């Protein structure tokens, strides 16, 4: 009706005179910051840290927990809810990592949002700008179609790989980067899809089911070595630091910055596509956005623990090189990719400084971190013997 | 050259196909199911679009909490009864939410379905904003409330006391230790599906009555994202009912589930409802019924009686051990009130009469105990007096169900009064009802969490509340109150000159 | 000291743990630890307010003299004992599918465990461990869940019965 | 205190029930729709309108308005507020404009505030990325720097040309458009000049100064006939329709369209360059949102005007030849920037190809409304003069 | 390859020399004055960064509104006075917002300096969100509020009552129609500085005192805009004060946008917050010598000495004429209550005992008056009694001033009654004040605006009504009340059947 039935206790003059009644003279505390015992990474407590740290209820015996004793129910056969033994890295307190961008949920789906709806904007001023007039029919239904299309399932590969994590990540602020780590990629392979969706909207002909680049993906030579390596890092890793270290401070920043940047981002301008570049901005802001929390959690916290920080960069040092060989056989497939491309596209030498600031970029921001001893013409050499 | 775009549905409409075959291509999680692999999604979203629709709620929400809510004082202005209830409420809520993350990544781990394991995704997403929310209650109650001690250090204070052992069992441990699929169960086909949907609306309920508008802002926002985790719930089911499995395993996994969840929830929410509250809303016997037997039990379940789901065969006992259960705890929530990180109040005179009225017989036997306890000073601080002594003294001792974790004390309840006690290869064990030892018999491994007479044996009650920091910022006054009044607040050096040690009952036993 | 989180038992632990400074006597230690203080068969409940913070401790230092001793592939596959993790793996797996009942079934499970958990097995091969052995133990545990009578299952647990309330 | 001192009607239960109790039964009218008396251009009113139509307070003596009367106090001499006497065109019902997109302040500054969030995102992940390395050292320190940078004041000039309306604009709706049109305008300049900023940053020895772009504009050959076809549209012309029409049916229509997508747009790519894409993207984003607006007011509502629709036509055609020629010449200077760019970068069949797009895209968008009859290969012809 | 940027103040350092000169760079609007070209902004916006410093606040503002202030029926629990009043306050104030829009616009034109049209232009934007929040304020009470008619439709049932008129003297023409500067003194100098930037926050006051918390949502965000403004006003002095034309025309103008704007507001605005609440805040007697003669008159106009800026002359005269100022013109309001979009309620007992204490010799006129008219029966339909009748009888005409359209009835005032009347060219003018009459006497052609009497000459009241859509949605109950009651509403044939017919009072001097 008029002032409806329920009668609420902020606005109703019995009830909260009642209530008002009740009311002490001021707060029974004056420490009206929750999380004050937090230890604040940066000059004072942020709200990312207080709505965060410690929501996951470990133990002592998990390192840096506050609770104590056991897990109430555990798994058959006596597996702990979460518990040290599910990766090999030791550290003295796994609450110290910290986003340096101090995504929580909020800020998170605010950002995406903006670029949702932004991209929206963009392709109906696209479309309505006509700009697909001026890109090469060639690279539009081979490249963007078949290749660019197929890289949609190895993004969505490394996706897949964050699901144990999400489960086992022994830290809420671990748990949470993780967690939107993988959440970006499922975010890409979609944006990929998407492009494939708007082309078969504005140019006749285009066909926007994904079977053309889920066979080149499963069957084809270029992605083969891409798609076994990503298929090991998702199902053969059963250690959710293993999965994470491995899949974003060494695949994915060798291939998937090279496919991305040094490819797809650096030829289809050439071919007219401005399209293809505008989702590979988003791919490569939340690659960078990503290595502020991957370098945090596995640089600044474990491969620098004040008690593991040996331990720690030799386990590291071990997966980057299990790792690095897979790479760099998925790279060295993409190589046969090159020969596909109309004559005079690009050449061995592009091609080859193009290997090289990625890897001059992969030593610098990861393998010097943890001492890995890298040989960057060693690797180059080994990529280029794939050139067809 | 017309104005195009692509929306959510168009891109989602090939997901499906995303996933691809390997030989490893398999979860990682022990199961004794098959998920379908061509189980399919009731919502089209694709990561962008899942932002949008949450990123418009939250501007919503946290306008209205730092806005007009702020300029109306809205964080104080609230019973202080509930402003201790929300410290529980809350942060016991949060603990749920963020295992809830966990819970959803074994199962999209476990759908093998682009599409189902996209639903799992969207929950896991929603869980963490969740997560964050009953955060920010907490932060906002500390920030602006009447007493921010509890709301500003719950994460460790909680640690504390026995009730939130209970509360990790069912929705920390029960959301992600075991099958995937039992473990769903837990979380989506009774957890939310029974309490947590219509608990979380009922909050806002209680919360609106006493004052309270910051939670529902929060809560009833948190419900908009309820849906897909219903479907979720109902999804696993459907993706595993043409195994072999399933005819086999279901219903009993089912069962435990939904015993687990009742053990706590029948006890607990009734408790923070009726003797956290100033102004009722409905009596916690008939919100059980309607809740658990008529909405839960018997509408939603017979819908999913088509895959083989049957009601729980604990469902009766479940209703028989319920009517006096919220009372039977209370009675020992406050007698052990130095253990919490909350303040607790005796029933006042119009609060009794709301009892008796709703409970026949409760005055005659909590009633007169409360009143008891009253005169022999449980408010005063020099009484030297906690009810916890009254227990020893008429030789009621308080036991820790093994499994469950919650709290009985059978000589002095009116409910269930069964208790079995098992020596096993050099440990003791205590157990509440038949349910729960099956499980420990049939899983000893599984249930090995140290009660807090355990832990606490021979130890002096102040050194356990100090070591704990169960203080307030003055380094001297407890947190936890036998009172919710502005004066006489008990301090460490009050609960010290009791000289209260724990002792574990069990070893009374030969 | 009789702390919760410190403790005198705790410190005599940390202090027996610093005194092993190579992987064998750290690696035998941590596995006769989790025969004598974990699991509903531990030998004694001596320790049952402390251990899974002390076995914690154990665990980092077998894992920090691995690391050390071991070259990259052993560090990967073998186990701190010098065995074949896959070996370990593969006839753990076998056992548990010949397994005739579910109490034979928790045995191995369980015993896996205790001899097993990582510091001594790489991760990835005792999680890939507990995905099949769980699965069996709990095939068979749920089968007829309900039929044994309480009366019936306290005799299979063989636990000793001390007093009923009904 | 914890409660204030200040009572607030709303919680303060003495001062809350004397309100209530003063309350009547039920609502006093149940027609609860602000604007319910507007005429909705769509299906049902949109807020879009309710909150806008007719807040500007013109009497019937100016088509469409709703009061009556003299204005209260006019400007020496007696020219009134608001009058029919500040621009040619007629029409039954100043009110009857609609944005397409319905913008009222809320949804403008929420869609450019979320492109100004992306657009830091961007330029972060894009120097973390080191992006700038592929780019031609060439291109940016002399066609970004110089040209594109020069190309601010062509923007900064069509920015205040919407002075004038933002004053004499005749109704809300158009009122809200222009303004919009116009700061959207100042927008692009500020982000040209945003872009050289960021170029300053990540280039050692690049100069954001305005001193070389700004002297090539006040004083270069490129730009000559571009800024005085601005510098007219903008002091020249008094009234407020003139302005925003030949501004954006005209001159912006094909001297801007071709400078920014047909050149800068079209060539950025080919030298590495995804940044300036980047932007020009918002501004053609912007153009075609600025350009269903300028439809609607001119074609729909005017030049389609139920009694002045013959009259409207005569005066648009006249102003379509009245500035097609300034702006012709303007292109036929540009042409000339095409001899500054390296060998082999792009040959006359392209640029004609681009240049018919323009006149193609102008014809169609602009000139068929009005019934303007212009001949796309004389225009294409007398610009393509301007070469070697 | 460290992440970079670049913020605003960055892009603004070079936004000065955006601007380039030519032959005709130069105003199109008349002034006398020449604005420096190099003269500098106080604050270093551009496009992008305004646009998100503005959304944020409408986050806040519209989450509030949308979720707690609906679910707390905020718009429904206001007094109904204060609904009534917000009719008015809201659409008057959004045509003022409105117009500011073409003004900063034209002083956007008017500045050469880019900094400074940069300046002016944020105005511009701000200006048309004040609007649209304005517009909002309407658009929510009538969508939630108690009584709708009038809210939904201010903005052409407004042009009935002659209270608008004055209005758009001081919001809409004073704003745009003149030289530049001097309309800039009457919008930034004199009416934000003076009395919409303290105004705003009043209102809010005032509305929260009576329940509604709508208002000061979106006013409090209204006013953190206003700082923009300010500066704009400031800065447009000091772009003039070296143009030897400002020491001779500068004070001249002021003087008479200072006396333009207090000619309406201080009988208005004192009227719509005492006469149009239940509740009080403050004295309008203080307020206004607080404002005006000391924040303003005192401390604002002191920092502007340095530029040769003076006290209006006509300062005293304002004092002189404001204090019974609001109370003579609400009895003009309320004899006409049937020209207005509004419903009025004559002071209550507690209310009269205020007015009384607060102005002494209140109660012997006005309210002596108020008793008269409801003992007539005023407010009850069938009495056939309007206060208009009450005013010809005792021959106690009721005239417009030709300048400022403010009305004014010399006879009966307790304040100023002064009256000139003057023939020129076959039409008779009368004038409230000598500010005003020279005004006209120099500028006759700036002023040539028809009032009510004029247009309604000849008319029966009833058919003016009607004709202008003054009903509600019955058509036949009128928007206008003399009374706030839910009975006993006056209807169009009540009005008629009194056979009321305007004449212009001018004429008796023929
Ligand atoms: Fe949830
Ligand atoms: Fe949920
Ligand atoms: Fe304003
Ligand atoms: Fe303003």
């Amino acid at each position: 009706s008029m002032l409806g039935e329920r009668r609420r206790g902020l606005t109703d003059p019995e009830m909260a005179a009642v209530i008002l009644k009740a009311l002490p003279e001021a707060p029974l505390d004056g420490n009206n910051k929750m999380g004050y015992f937090v230890t604040p990474r940066w000059k004072r407590l942020t709200e990312y840290e207080a709505l965060t740290v410690y929501a996951q209820p470990n133990a002592d015996w998990i390192a840096g927990g506050l609770d104590w004793g056991d897990w109430t129910q555990k798994f058959h056969g006596g597996r702990p809810s979460w518990g040290n033994e599910t990766t090999e890295l030791r550290t003295v307190d796994w609450f110290k990592h910290r986003d340096p961008l101090r995504r929580w949920h909020a800020p998170y789906v605010k950002d995406k949002a903006e670029e949702w709806r932004y991209t929206d904007r963009f392709l109906q001023g696209y479309s309505a700008d006509g700009q697909i007039r001026a890109m090469n029919p060639t690279w539009r239904d081979e490249f963007i179609n078949r290749y660019w299309g197929a890289f949609l399932f190895n993004e969505y590969g490394l996706f897949n790989a964050h699901s144990q994590g999400a489960r086992e990540a022994l830290s809420d602020v671990t748990r949470v980067s993780l967690a939107f780590w993988g959440f970006d990629k499922i975010d890409i392979a979609q944006m990929i899809q998407l492009e494939r969706g708007f082309l078969a909207k504005i140019v006749p002909g285009f066909d926007e089911s994904t079977a053309v680049p889920k066979a080149e993906w499963t069957n084809g030579e270029v992605y083969k070595s891409a798609r076994l390596a990503v298929e090991g890092l998702w199902q053969e890793v059963f250690d959710w630091n293993e999965s994470a270290f491995s899949v974003h401070a060494v695949y994915d920043a060798l291939f998937g910055q090279f496919v991305r940047r040094e490819f797809f981002q650096r030829l289809a301008p050439r071919f007219g596509d401005n399209l293809t570049p505008f989702f590979i901005n988003q791919a490569q802001t939340y690659f960078q956005i990503a290595k502020q929390g991957v370098q945090d959690l596995y640089y600044n916290c474990l491969g620098d623990d004040p008690e593991f920080s040996d331990y720690n960069r030799t386990v590291m040092r071990n997966w980057t090189g299990k790792w690095l060989e897979p790479t760099i056989a998925a790279l060295r497939d993409f190589m046969g990719l090159f020969a596909k491309l109309p004559a005079g596209t690009t050449d061995k030498e592009e091609i080859t400084a193009s290997l090289y600031r990625v890897v001059d970029d992969w030593i610098e921001d990861y393998a010097s971190r943890i001492d890995f001893k890298a040989d960057r013409d060693q690797i180059v050499k080994a990529v280029l013997a794939g050139l067809k | 050259r017309a104005p195009t775009s692509v929306n959510a549905q168009e891109v989602h409409r090939w997901l499906q196909s995303f996933n691809w075959d390997f030989k490893n291509n398999r979860t990682k999680y022990a199961t004794k199911y098959k998920m379908a692999n061509e189980t399919k999604e009731q919502f089209k979203l694709i990561a962008k679009e899942y932002a949008r629709m949450e990123a418009v709620k939250d501007e919503r929400q946290f306008g209205s909490l730092q806005d007009a809510l702020t300029r109306l004082n809205a964080g104080v202005r609230v019973h202080p009864k509930w402003n201790e209830t929300m410290k529980v409420v809350s942060n016991f809520l949060e603990v749920g939410e963020y295992n809830a993350i966990a819970a959803t990544g074994m199962l999209w781990d476990s759908a093998q379905a682009a599409e189902q394991k996209n639903g799992y995704l969207a929950q896991v997403l929603d869980e963490i904003r969740h997560t964050h929310q009953c955060a920010y209650v907490n932060y906002y109650f500390a920030k602006n409330g009447q007493d921010p001690a509890g709301h500003n250090d719950a994460r460790r204070t909680r640690t504390i006391g026995p009730l939130w052992k209970g509360m990790k069992r069912v929705f920390s441990d029960g959301f992600i230790s075991g099958d995937a699929v039992e473990c769903s169960l837990n979380l989506q086909l009774v957890g939310e599906a029974c309490f947590t949907n219509p608990l979380i609306v009922a909050v806002t309920e209680w919360a609106a009555a006493n004052g309270d508008e910051i939670t529902p802002t929060v809560f009833l926002s948190i419900e908009t994202d309820e849906l897909r985790h219903m479907a979720n719930g109902y999804q696993t089911v459907v993706s595993i009912a043409n195994d072999p499995a399933s005819a086999k395993y279901l219903n009993t996994d089912l069962n435990n589930a939904f015993w687990t969840q009742q053990k706590y929830f029948t006890p607990v929410l009734g408790m923070l409802f009726e003797y956290g509250s100033k102004f009722k809303v409905e009596p916690w016997v008939k919100t059980w019924d309607r809740w658990v037997y008529e909405d839960w039990g018997g509408i939603w379940i017979g819908r999913l009686g088509k895959y083989g789901v049957e009601s729980p065969r604990s469902l009766k006992d479940a209703k028989q051990d319920a009517y006096w259960a919220h009372h039977d705890l209370y009675l020992l929530a406050y007698a052990l009130w130095p253990t919490g990180f909350f303040r607790l109040a005796l029933p006042d005179q119009e609060e009794m009469e709301w009892f008796e009225a709703n409970y026949p017989g409760w005055y005659d036997h909590y009633g007169k105990i409360y009143e008891e306890w009253r005169a022999r000073g449980c408010e005063d601080p020099s009484s030297g007096f906690i009810p916890l002594m009254w227990f020893i003294e008429n030789n009621h001792p308080i036991y820790i169900d093994r499994v469950s974790q919650v709290p009985f004390c059978p000589s002095l309840a009116k409910g269930a009064s069964t208790l079995r006690v098992h020596e096993y290869n050099g440990e003791m064990h205590t157990f509440s009802d038949q349910w729960g030892e099956r499980m420990w018999l049939a899983e000893p491994e599984r249930y090995e969490c140290q009660n807090i007479f355990e832990q606490y044996e021979g130890r002096e009650l102040s050194e356990v509340i100090a070591e704990l920091h169960g203080l307030r910022s003055d380094g001297k006054t407890l947190i936890a109150q036998p009172h919710v009044r502005g004066d006489k607040l008990w301090t460490l050096d009050d609960i010290k000159r009791l000289n209260c040690v724990f002792k574990n009952p069990v070893k009374a036993f030969n | 000291k009789l702390g919760i989180h410190s403790n005198d038992t705790r410190d005599a632990w940390v202090n027996k743990i610093a005194q092993l400074n190579t992987l064998e006597k750290a690696a035998e230690m941590l596995k006769q630890f989790r025969m004598d203080h974990t699991t509903p068969f531990r030998n004694s409940y001596e320790l049952d307010n402390d251990y899974l913070w002390i076995e914690a401790k154990l665990e980092e230092k077998v894992a920090v003299l691995k690391a050390r001793a071991f070259n990259e592939v052993d560090f990967r596959h073998k186990t701190a004992f010098g065995e074949d993790a896959k070996s370990v793996l593969d006839g753990t797996v076998a056992k548990m599918n010949a397994a005739k009942d579910k109490w034979e079934a928790e045995k191995i499970h369980i015993g896996f465990r205790q001899a097993y958990k990582p510091p001594i097995m790489p991760v990835n091969y005792f999680l890939d461990g507990e995905r099949q052995l769980g699965t069996r133990l709990m095939e068979l545990r749920n089968l007829n869940y309900y039929d044994t009578p309480l009366e019936e299952l306290r005799k299979q647990r063989g636990v000793r019965v001390v007093h009923l309330q009904s």
